[PDB]
């Protein structure tokens, strides 16, 4: 009795430069949340063990993806949009909330997979006389949509004019944040990373930390390639996949090939 | 330049996936060129050229084609404004690479490159904000067709090479293989086709052609043969 797995076969791809997340957690600065910081994390290892060594965090909130166990995905792309809100706005930063953040600032979409981190700053990004480095947008002509910088400075029409000059009736689009050590925890600042997911099987891959063994053939395997894993019998193909080509299909859709992470030899899965 | 219209071309197919198929009739929603779609065709012969340059609007996504034998178009520029107001993306070929910038380029009056050595200032006086650059080969009698998709922030490019021995586009079905996706979030509703068109070191100058297409959301049928060739394709809305 063997047709159950007799093996458990992971191949990940061999990449030991650790994805930057560190850096983009431990920044002297952030960016404003009207005008965030869009940086990319791709072509590593995504080890994330180190947000916990990082800081105790406010909230952590992995949607879609809502396990938190994350070491064993691999993503085609990492996006980590990093910005600093008030602490009564960092519930806004949900894919289905409404207010100042979520329509001016940061809409998020509303089938977002990624994770949410919140941390709390006070010590950092409040001075004694005031941090007013920080802004916010409050008015718009419309609802911000999901992941656009909405940059402009512009003066925001208001009334019935054309609207040249400030005061009478028109604004600053931007109000800013007067950070202050004695404020409550509701106004504090608190830095905020939303680190987007995008997983669509692995055309392209940042694995978390799995260590790669080796490949079995003509035996039922527990197998994880990349991203997708399942129970099979790897044997040698003479599908001539092309150079682009990473996965194959059968008549109904469902997975029949893989290409090996490390070899990129094409393998036929049958079921056990 | 002079732009005339084409009513039949049964181009633009390519692959809308990364996952191996054969001997499959496999159905599909994406952004296609119709069959017998109307194409515009760009004819330019170089004083210096025959008409200045047009800015073409991107729409859903852009099919370009070209069988040019003097290798005058090697880049494009997409954009907004395409001006130093905001962000665009200039993807220009070379005799050893393929070079892609993303900035916010101050693009001369007139974009042609002028070719004698290349010189970068004849395209753009300055850039500044930066954020990405790529390196491929280069995109190279033969017929090159690529096809240019802006979809939730990734610019992808499609392209096929196709050897013509006549002077009428070859009549038989090639599909288009992915070439580049780009992570870059970029806003393109216009684009322009960058001509290196050299000083003949008033002058006479080599011709160049080229075709324009525009994507339209379509359902089609796409057959994919022992090998996972495509090698037919049925238009659903036609
Ligand atoms: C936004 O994120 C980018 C990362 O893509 C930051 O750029 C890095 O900044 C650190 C600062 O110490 C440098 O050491 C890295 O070499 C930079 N890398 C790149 C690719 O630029 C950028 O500084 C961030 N900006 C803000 C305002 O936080
Ligand atoms: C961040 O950088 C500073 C730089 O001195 C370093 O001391 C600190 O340990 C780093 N990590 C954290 C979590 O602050
Ligand atoms: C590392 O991965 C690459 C991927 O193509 C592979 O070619 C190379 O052989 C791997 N390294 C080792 C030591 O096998
Ligand atoms: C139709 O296609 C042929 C090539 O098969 C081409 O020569 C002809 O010019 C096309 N029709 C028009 C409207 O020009
Ligand atoms: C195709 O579109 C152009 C304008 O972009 C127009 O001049 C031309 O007549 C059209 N051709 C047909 C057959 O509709
Ligand atoms: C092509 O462009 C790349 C981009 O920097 C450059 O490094 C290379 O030298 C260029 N080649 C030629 C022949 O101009
Ligand atoms: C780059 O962007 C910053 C954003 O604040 C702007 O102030 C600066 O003028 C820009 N520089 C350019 C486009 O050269
Ligand atoms: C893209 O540009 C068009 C034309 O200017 C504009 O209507 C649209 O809102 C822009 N979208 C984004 C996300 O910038
Ligand atoms: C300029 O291009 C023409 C063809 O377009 C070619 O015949 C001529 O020799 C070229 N001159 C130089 C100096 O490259
Ligand atoms: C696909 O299989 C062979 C393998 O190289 C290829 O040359 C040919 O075009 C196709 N043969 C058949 C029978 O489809």
């Amino acid at each position: 009795f063997r047709v159950q797995p007799t093996e458990s076969i992971v191949r990940f791809p061999n990449v030991t430069n650790l994805c930057p997340f560190h850096e983009v957690f431990n920044a002297t600065r952030f960016a404003s949340v009207y005008a965030w910081n869009r940086t990319r994390i791709s072509n590593c290892v995504a080890d994330y063990s180190v947000l916990y060594n990082f800081a105790p965090f406010f909230a952590f909130k992995c949607y879609g993806v809502s396990p938190t166990k994350l070491n064993d995905l691999c993503f085609t792309n990492v996006y980590a949009d990093s910005f600093v809100i008030k602490g009564n706005e960092v519930s806004q930063i949900a894919p289905g909330q409404t207010g100042n953040i979520a329509d001016y600032n940061y809409k998020l979409p509303d089938d977002f997979t990624g994770c949410v981190i919140a941390w709390n700053s006070n010590k950092l990004d409040s001075k004694h006389s005031g941090n007013y480095d920080y802004w916010y947008r409050s008015l718009r002509k419309s609802k911000l949509k999901p992941f656009e910088r909405d940059i402009s400075t512009e003066i925001y029409q208001a009334g019935n004019k054309p609207c040249k000059g400030k005061g009478p009736n028109c604004y600053f689009p931007l109000e800013s944040y007067g950070f202050r050590p004695t404020y409550g925890v509701g106004h504090q600042p608190y830095r905020v990373v939303v680190l987007s997911f995008e997983l669509l099987h692995a055309p392209a891959t940042v694995c978390g930390p799995k260590k790669s063994t080796n490949l079995v053939k003509n035996k039922c395997v527990n197998f994880n390639f990349n991203g997708l894993t399942g129970t099979g019998v790897l044997t040698k193909s003479n599908k001539k996949f092309l150079p682009f080509q990473q996965f194959g299909r059968d008549i109904v859709d469902t997975t029949d090939a893989v290409r090996d992470p490390q070899t990129l030899e094409i393998l036929d899965i049958t079921p056990c | 330049t002079t732009t005339q219209s084409y009513t039949n071309f049964t181009r633009g197919v390519y692959y809308p996936d990364k996952v191996f198929r054969s001997s499959v009739l496999h159905l599909t929603q994406d952004l296609f060129l119709p069959f017998f779609s109307n194409v515009t065709w760009f004819h330019a012969i170089s004083g210096t050229k025959r008409f200045d340059n047009p800015v073409l609007p991107f729409n859903d996504g852009v099919y370009f084609a070209s069988t040019e034998k003097s290798n005058i178009i090697r880049g494009w520029i997409f954009g907004t404004t395409l001006d130093s107001k905001t962000q665009s993306l200039l993807i220009v070929n070379n005799a050893t690479n393929v070079f892609i910038k993303v900035c916010e380029f101050q693009f001369c009056n007139d974009p042609f490159l002028d070719v004698y050595m290349e010189s970068e200032s004849g395209v753009y006086s300055s850039a500044n904000n930066c954020t990405f650059e790529y390196v491929s080969q280069p995109f190279l009698k033969n017929l090159r067709e690529f096809v240019f998709k802006n979809i939730d922030g990734y610019f992808k490019i499609y392209s096929k090479h196709t050897p013509i021995i006549g002077r009428d586009f070859p009549q038989g079905f090639s599909a288009l293989e992915p070439l580049v996706d780009l992570p870059i979030g970029i806003n393109i509703t216009r684009f322009q086709t960058l001509l290196a068109l050299n000083r003949s070191y008033g002058w006479t100058a080599g011709a160049a052609d080229y075709y324009v297409g525009y994507l339209q959301p379509r359902t089609f049928l796409l057959k994919y043969n022992e090998n996972g060739t495509i090698t037919d394709a049925v238009d659903c809305a036609l």
